[PDB]
């Protein structure tokens, strides 16, 4: 019954906290990446590349 | 005209804090505030509207949970306060923005 | 007897390196925060 | 009343300094430990009193947070040393006492 | 130039919190690799007990 959250409002209250849920996946993102030395994707930054 | 008529100068806003503890007064009254731009500002209305959402409260309301403000709705129902007003008091180029709010010893930390 | 002699040296270079600067560094927050207390002024108005 | 008297006025007047609770603004009876006679003393001071005994002690806090003292000028002299708690612990003693004494018969 | 730089890096990077962590994540993987360089390169300096032995004994 999830429709009470469905309106107007609830949709300016999505808009407003996009670039703040935006940037906490950049920071979940480098985090996990530079935690686990992911090799995969650090190849690809300059000066990270320790091999 | 001539000579000896100075101008005003600025005032440098500081953000401090000034408590006068006093048990023997039944209520506590807080007043908080940042710093507001000042008469000419155009600044000046956005800072009331958002105000009047917040706006006031006081014990004699009719309409305490069913009130807009979530602050006054919330001081009703949780009986948090006699009462608070928001408030923008203006001085050339500077200014208190804020609140003012009248309490029980118990309630002063969930008010703020 | 302590093959690991050298690897711990290292790490203990990096120890005091690091200590010396979030020993400095934890030191100013916690006086940043404390700053309030230690600037703090009383005064005293009783009643007559 | 002699030299004896002020003998001993003086070492107590030198364990005073040396206890050093003046430096920081306090008196004898501030730094007594509560316990429940003492908490009943202070619940019995009159208004005056009691309001200047806590800013004495938070005074002292205070300065006991900063590690610092107050100046020379303003430790609390032996001598205007104000025993202003005793006379109100005495009682309450002596009140406590009496109703040991009646316990006992 | 001087207080406007920690000023531009307190607007640009430190109000939001999630700068301010999109930041210090970002800045801790620059600083891990750069502190391990200088680290180990003046472990070196102080040695040269081992690795340039390598050059020696074998090289095929």
């Amino acid at each position: 019954m999830l429709t009470r959250f469905l309106g107007p409002r609830y949709r300016q209250l999505a808009r407003n906290w996009v670039p703040t849920a935006q940037l906490w996946g950049a920071v979940g993102a480098v985090g996990l990446v530079w935690a686990t030395d992911w090799r995969l994707i650090l190849d690809w930054v300059p000066y990270i590349n320790g091999k | 005209d001539e000579d000896a008529v100075p101008t005003l100068s600025p005032c440098r806003f500081t953000g401090s804090q000034i408590c006068h503890r006093e048990d023997g007064l039944p209520l506590a009254h807080v007043a908080i505030a940042v710093e507001g731009p000042g008469w000419a500002h155009p600044d000046n209305v956005a800072l009331q509207v958002a105000n009047a959402i917040i706006g006031h409260y006081d014990c004699t309301y009719g309409g305490g949970a069913h009130l807009s403000s979530p602050l006054a709705s919330i001081a009703a129902t949780n009986k948090l306060c006699q009462s608070f007003q928001t408030f923008n008091i203006c001085y050339a180029d500077t200014g208190l923005l804020g609140a003012h709010f009248v309490c029980d010893h118990m309630s002063i930390d969930d008010m703020m | 007897a302590e093959p690991e002699h050298d690897h711990r040296k290292r790490m203990g270079l990096k120890m005091l390196l690091m200590m010396g600067l979030l020993l400095p560094l934890v030191y100013a927050m916690k006086r940043h925060k404390w700053s309030v207390l230690k600037s703090r002024k009383l005064a005293y108005r009783p009643p007559k | 009343v002699s030299a004896s008297s002020r003998w001993l006025e003086g070492i107590r007047k030198w364990y005073y300094n040396a206890a050093g609770f003046n430096k920081l603004g306090l008196m004898r009876d501030d730094t007594i430990h509560e316990n429940d006679d003492v908490k009943e003393a202070i619940r019995r001071l009159p208004e005056n009193l009691y309001d200047d005994r806590v800013f004495r002690i938070k005074r002292a806090l205070d300065l006991s947070m900063r590690q610092q003292i107050l100046p020379k000028e303003q430790w609390t002299k032996y001598e205007e040393d104000k025993s202003y708690l005793e006379p109100y612990l005495k009682e309450v003693i002596r009140e406590r006492k009496e109703r040991e004494e009646w316990a006992k018969k | 130039v001087a207080p406007t730089l920690t000023a531009r890096l307190y607007s640009l990077l430190f109000r939001r919190t999630s700068t301010f962590a999109l930041t210090i994540v970002v800045g801790a993987l620059f600083f891990e690799r750069a502190f391990d360089q200088g680290a180990d390169a003046i472990y070196e300096h102080i040695n040269e007990g081992k690795l340039w032995k390598h050059i020696k004994h074998k090289y095929e």
